[PDB]
C-alpha cells in the first residue's frame, strides 16, 4: 500500500496500487547526442 | 567551407526544379509582380516563398523526398539554395533599387509525419512534420534584430553587425554571442542607425489538439510553432491550423551545467488555415474558368433563382420560400457606408417560428454546413458573453464577433435570456458590439446575418390565436428579423403521403462507392481555406438541382464580384409595396416599420445579386416584395 | 586556364623605402607593424619544413573525402580569432578517418636569421639579429 512504503523500500522494486490523477506532457530526453567543442571541432557522442 | 554533399543536393534539387516547370513559372510570376508594383510606386510585395508538392518530389527523386521528410536539416537548406540560385538566374530584370534568399514551403501527403500535438512524440524530433490543431495563443509579432547598422561620426563611417540565433537555421552552428557594438574597434562612439538596421518579424503561436478530435475529458496537448517574416499574422486564436515545419530540439535540457528536458518546438515552414464548421475561418474556393463559365451560363437562365432555391435542401420537402429567403441571406444585400459615418445594414436576418419537427433545425444545420462562414449557437447554451465579446485586460471574441461577415445560426431562439436579448438587439441593426467594460471601450464589428429557429409559447402554433401571443418575443426584437416565417404542421393527406415518400426516398440512398449494407464513413471535413454542375441524386421526382459545392461556388462568385445598384424602376415597386404594407390592414404576422422598407431594398439587392446583375431591375423588387408578402401574410400571388 | 578568388597572388615590393630602409641594429619596436626593408647577412637558415595548411581524410565506411583547413598567426598580416581546430581523427558520426597524404596541402616554411653585415656593423660590438619567415 502507498501508505506502507518505509525507507527500507528505497532503491528496490515495489508493487503498489493506486489511481492516476495526473499525466504530464511528454518531455524529450537525450538517449544519444552528438557534441562538438566550441573552441575546436572535436566531435564526440554521449550515449544514454 | 563548401561541402560536396551540399553541392550534390543543391544540383539535384536544381534538376528537380528544372523538371517541374511550374516552379520557374511561380518564381517568375512572383518576381514580375514585385518588379511591376516596385516600378509602379517607384499594393503589397509577394514573399520569396514557393509551395513545393512533396508528391512531385517523390515522383522525381524518392530519396530526396525521404531526405527532406526524415532529415530536413540536411536537405532543406540545399533545396532553398537551389531555389535562390534559380531565382537569381531568372532575375535578368532586377527589381528597381546568393541574394534575396528564397524560402521553401511544403504540401502534399506526409504519411506518418502528418500528426497532431498529442501524437507528436520525441521520436519525430528533427523531422519535417505536418501538425493539425487549433490555435490557442498568438504572441505579439515582435521584430528581431538580424543586422544592426551604426554610424561613427569621428570617422564618418557606417559599420554593421549580423546576429544569429538557434532558431534561424535548421542546422546547429557554433554559438557566437557577438555583443551589440557600442563603440568602434578603435574607441569611437557609435550611434545606432534605426531604419538601416534589419528587423525580422517573429511570432510564437501555440497549436493545441482540435476539440473535434481531442479525447473527451482529457487535458489537451499543445506544441509551440515559430513563424518568421512572412508566416506571422497568418492565423488568429481559435483558428484551425495545419502547420508544416521541422520539429526541432533546442538548448541543452539541463545537461549544460550553469531544465527537466530539452526545449522542443516547431520551426514553421508553412501555415494553412483550415475551414471547419462553426469556426472563424471562411471558406475560400478555387473558381476555375470552367466554373465561372457555368455560373454565368446558369445565371442567364430565367428560373435560376428557383434552381438555386430547390437545390439548397432537396432532402427537406417543401419550405420553398424559406429556402428562397435562405439563399437571399446567403447572397445578402450591399451595406452602405455614408460619408458622414452612418451605416446601412446589408445583411438579411431570418426567423423561423414553428411546430415541432418542421425541419427548422435541419434548415439551420444545412446553412451551417453550406455557408462560407457560419457559427452555430443555441439559446442559453451561449450567453451574451458567449455571443458578443468578453473581457479576459484583453478581449475574447464571442459567437457574433467571430461570425463577422458571416452567418449566425441560433437554434432555440425563444429560450434566450433578456440579458442576451439586448446584446442581440445591438448586433442585428447597428452591426457592432460596444463593450465599455473594465476600462476597455471598444466597438467590435459584428456584421453578421442571423438565422434563428424558435418554438411557440404552448409548443403548438394555435391557428385560432394571433401571432403576437404565439411568439412571446419582444416586438422590437421581431422588427430586426427581416423575414419571420411561421411554419405549422398541418395534417393534410396529400402532403402527408408526399413528405413520407420523400423521407423514405432520402433514407433509401447509397453513396457511389458503397455497398448495400456498408456503414457510411464520416470525416470531419477539414477543408483548406485557400466536377459536374448538377446533382445526380434527386430526392424530388421537376427542375434541375445543382450540387452543393457548385452552389457554394455560385454564391461566392455572386457575393464577391457583384455589387448591384438600385434603380428608379425598382424604387417605384419598392415604395409602392412598402406604402401598401404600411397602410393596408391585413393583421400581419410581424409589424411594419421603416426597417420593412430596408428589408424590401435588401431582398431586391440580394435577388439582383442572384442573377449576377449589377442593377436592381423591376423584377427583383417585385420578387423581393412577393417573398416579403408571403412572409408577412402567406399570399401566393 | 592552366591545364587541370582562385590561385591567390602574392605581392613583393621594391623601390625607395626612405626611413623604413633599416638594419637589424636600427630596427626598433617603433617599426613594428610596418613594411620595412632590412639589409644584413644571413647567419642561420632553418630546415625548409612543410606546414600543413589543409588535411584531406578518407572515411571508408561512407567512402567519402573530408578536409580541414589550418591557420596560424604568421599566415595573415591581420590578427584572426585563434581557432585551434584539432586534427580530425574520426568523422562527425564516429567513422574512423584515414589521412590521405598527397591530397593534403603542405606549404614550404623557412625561418632565417638576418644579422647586421660585418662591413657596416660597429667594430667590437655584439651584432644584432632579426628573424625572417619565408
Ligand atoms: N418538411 C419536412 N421535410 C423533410 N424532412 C422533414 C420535414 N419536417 C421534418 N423532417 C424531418 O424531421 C426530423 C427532425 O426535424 P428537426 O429539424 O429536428 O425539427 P425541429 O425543427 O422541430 O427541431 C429530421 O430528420 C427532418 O429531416
Ligand atoms: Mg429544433
Ligand atoms: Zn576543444
Amino acid at each position: 500500500p502507498l501508505r506502507d512504503l518505509d525507507s527500507e523500500h528505497v532503491s528496490k522494486i515495489v508493487r503498489l496500487s493506486g489511481i492516476i490523477i495526473s499525466t504530464s506532457v511528454l518531455s524529450s530526453r537525450a538517449t544519444y547526442l552528438s557534441i562538438m567543442c566550441r573552441n575546436c571541432r572535436h566531435t564526440t557522442s554521449i550515449t544514454i | 567551407a563548401p561541402d560536396a554533399v551540399f553541392g550534390d543536393r543543391v544540383r539535384r534539387f536544381q534538376e528537380f526544379l528544372d523538371t517541374f516547370t511550374s516552379y520557374r513559372d511561380s518564381v517568375r510570376s512572383i518576381q514580375v509582380y514585385n518588379s511591376n508594383n516596385a516600378a509602379n510606386y517607384n499594393l503589397n510585395i509577394l514573399p520569396h516563398r514557393i509551395i513545393i508538392s512533396l508528391d512531385d518530389l517523390r515522383e522525381f527523386d524518392r530519396s530526396f523526398w525521404s531526405g527532406i521528410l526524415v532529415e530536413p536539416a540536411y536537405f532543406i537548406p540545399p533545396a532553398e539554395k537551389a531555389l535562390t540560385d534559380l531565382a537569381d538566374s531568372m532575375d535578368d530584370v532586377p527589381h528597381p533599387n546568393s541574394r534575396h534568399p528564397w524560402k521553401l514551403s511544403f504540401k502534399g501527403s506526409f504519411g506518418a509525419h502528418a500528426l497532431s500535438p498529442r501524437t507528436l512524440t520525441a521520436q519525430h524530433l528533427n523531422k519535417l512534420v505536418s501538425v493539425e490543431g487549433i490555435v490557442t495563443k498568438t504572441s505579439l509579432v515582435r521584430p528581431k534584430l538580424i543586422r544592426s547598422v551604426h554610424y561613427a561620426a569621428k570617422t564618418g563611417r557606417f559599420h554593421y553587425r549580423d546576429y544569429t540565433d538557434a532558431t534561424t537555421t535548421l542546422t546547429t552552428r557554433i554559438p557566437t554571442p557577438a555583443i551589440y557594438p557600442t563603440e568602434d574597434t578603435e574607441g569611437n562612439k557609435l550611434t545606432t542607425e534605426y531604419g538601416y538596421s534589419t528587423f525580422i518579424d517573429h511570432q510564437r503561436i501555440t497549436v493545441q489538439e482540435m476539440p473535434e478530435m481531442a479525447p473527451a475529458g482529457q487535458l489537451p496537448r499543445s506544441i509551440d510553432v515559430i513563424l518568421d517574416d512572412d508566416l506571422v499574422d497568418k492565423t488568429k486564436p481559435g483558428d484551425r491550423v495545419n502547420v508544416v515545419g521541422v520539429f526541432k530540439s533546442l538548448g541543452a535540457g539541463g545537461m549544460n551545467q550553469s531544465l527537466i528536458g530539452f526545449k522542443t518546438l516547431i520551426l514553421g515552414n508553412t501555415v494553412y488555415p483550415l475551414h471547419a464548421r462553426s469556426t472563424g475561418v471562411a471558406a475560400r474556393q478555387m473558381l476555375t474558368d470552367f466554373d465561372i463559365r457555368n455560373i454565368n451560363k446558369l445565371s442567364k437562365k430565367k428560373d435560376i433563382f428557383d434552381i438555386l432555391s430547390q437545390s439548397l435542401a432537396p432532402s427537406i420537402y417543401g419550405h420553398d420560400h424559406i429556402k428562397k429567403a435562405i439563399l437571399l441571406m446567403l447572397m445578402g444585400g450591399v451595406e452602405k457606408n455614408l460619408e458622414n459615418g452612418s451605416h446601412l445594414r446589408g445583411d438579411i436576418n431570418i426567423l423561423m417560428v414553428g411546430d415541432p419537427s418542421t425541419a427548422k433545425s435541419q434548415l439551420l444545420r444545412f446553412v451551417l454546413n453550406t455557408a462560407s462562414l457560419a457559427i452555430a449557437t443555441t439559446g442559453r447554451g451561449s450567453s451574451g458573453v458567449g455571443l458578443t465579446a468578453a473581457v479576459t485586460r484583453r478581449l475574447e471574441a464571442g459567437a457574433m464577433v467571430l461570425a463577422d461577415r458571416g452567418v449566425v445560426c441560433i437554434d432555440e431562439f425563444d429560450k434566450m435570456t433578456d440579458v442576451d436579448r439586448v446584446a442581440i438587439h445591438e448586433v442585428m441593426e447597428q452591426q457592432t458590439v460596444t463593450i465599455a467594460k473594465a476600462g476597455i471601450h471598444t466597438t467590435l464589428n459584428a456584421r453578421c446575418s442571423v438565422i434563428a429557429a424558435a418554438n411557440p409559447v404552448f409548443g403548438q402554433y394555435d391557428v385560432n390565436r394571433d401571432p403576437h401571443q404565439n411568439i412571446a418575443l419582444p416586438d422590437s426584437l421581431l422588427s430586426r428579423f427581416d423575414l419571420l416565417f411561421v411554419v405549422t404542421d398541418d395534417i393534410n393527406e396529400i402532403r402527408d403521403r408526399s413528405i413520407s415518400e420523400h423521407v423514405l426516398r432520402t433514407h433509401r440512398y447509397l453513396p457511389p462507392g458503397y455497398l448495400e449494407g456498408e456503414p457510411v464513413r464520416e470525416r470531419l471535413n477539414l477543408s483548406l481555406a485557400v466536377d459536374h454542375v448538377f446533382e445526380k441524386f434527386n430526392p424530388l421526382l421537376i427542375p434541375k438541382l445543382v450540387t452543393i459545392p457548385f452552389l457554394r461556388k455560385y454564391v461566392q462568385y455572386a457575393k464577391e464580384r457583384v455589387i448591384p445598384q438600385l434603380t428608379q424602376e425598382a424604387i417605384n415597386v419598392i415604395v409602392k409595396n412598402y406604402t401598401d404594407l404600411r397602410n393596408d390592414d391585413n393583421t400581419k404576422k410581424s409589424p411594419i416599420t421603416a426597417r420593412t422598407l430596408e428589408t424590401l431594398i435588401r431582398l431586391a439587392t440580394a435577388h439582383a445579386k442572384v442573377r449576377l446583375s449589377k442593377t436592381v431591375n423591376k423584377v427583383d423588387a417585385k420578387v423581393a416584395a412577393n417573398l416579403l408578402r408571403f412572409a408577412l401574410l402567406g399570399e401566393d400571388i
